[PDB]
């Protein structure tokens, strides 16, 4: 999953 | 002994952000995990502080300066300083009527009989108490309460960090700004605020030890939220 990408 | 017009963009800048990061009706708080009284209040806590990082994250970005650091150094920043924010910002719905945070109704009142149903135990909850006494009695402005967390967050002396010069000539800056604004709006409360920030550290120590072994054990661990396992993980 596209999990620090909330920067 | 006049607060220069940059000095005084900030501050609106951080008002501005707080106001956008901080919903004072709470209203969100219904779609949680409800709150029940083994760890029963995991869930809802778990739901509270990842809703709260979110905010906290969103309030760093709006900080003058923050932006411009580099994607790690913001990461590393909100990391180490997250826990602490959330217990500065906490204040608000801190009553030293209850001793307790009082979000809208019985059931988003919470006192440490509910944060012990978290996993956490009274070496912990007893100096946040006191902590949250202990602020609530500065009786802080709004402008001295954000610039107190966006001091807190642009500390230098944080794991991770690569740039320590530039981030402390930021917060050196809102030293600056809020030194200044005490003496125009007070004719000793910047050592009393400065002391918090050690305070928190301390209580940074002790949630991260309670957390460790709340997050070692599988059926807690699987209990928090993704952004709460990453924040508050030991992964660098
Ligand atoms: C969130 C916020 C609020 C309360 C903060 C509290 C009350 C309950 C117990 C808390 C959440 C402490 C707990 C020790 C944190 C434990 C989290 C975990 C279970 C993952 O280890 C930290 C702050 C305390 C409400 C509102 O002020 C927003 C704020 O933003």
């Amino acid at each position: 999953e596209n999990a620090x990408x909330x920067x | 002994h006049m607060l220069s017009d940059e000095q005084m963009q900030i501050i609106n800048s951080l008002v501005e952000a707080h106001h956008k990061t901080y919903d004072d009706s709470y209203s969100d708080f219904v779609r949680f995990r409800p709150p029940v009284r083994r760890l029963s209040m995991l869930p809802h806590l778990a739901d509270l502080v990842s809703y709260s990082i979110q905010k906290v994250i969103g309030f760093a970005k709006m900080i003058p300066g923050f932006r411009d650091l580099t994607a790690e150094d913001q990461i590393a920043l909100l990391k180490s300083s997250a826990i602490e924010i959330i217990m500065l910002r906490s204040n608000q719905s801190f009553s030293l009527e209850d001793m307790s945070w009082s979000c809208g109704g019985p059931d988003f009142k919470y006192c440490i009989n509910d944060v012990t149903k978290a996993g956490h135990t009274l070496e912990l909850l007893e100096p946040l108490v006191k902590f949250q006494v202990g602020l609530k009695k500065l009786k802080l402005h709004e402008e001295e309460h954000v610039l107190l967390m966006a001091i807190c967050l642009l500390s230098p002396d944080r794991p991770g960090v690569q740039d320590h010069v530039r981030i402390e000539a930021l917060q050196d800056r809102l030293c600056d700004v809020l030194q200044a604004y005490i003496r125009i709006q007070h004719p000793l409360l910047y050592a009393k605020m400065i002391q918090k920030l050690a305070d928190l550290r301390s209580l940074n120590e002790e949630h991260s030890k309670q957390y460790r072994s709340l997050s070692f054990q599988p059926e807690h661990s699987m209990q928090l939220t993704p952004l709460v396992l990453e924040v508050f993980g030991s992964e660098v």
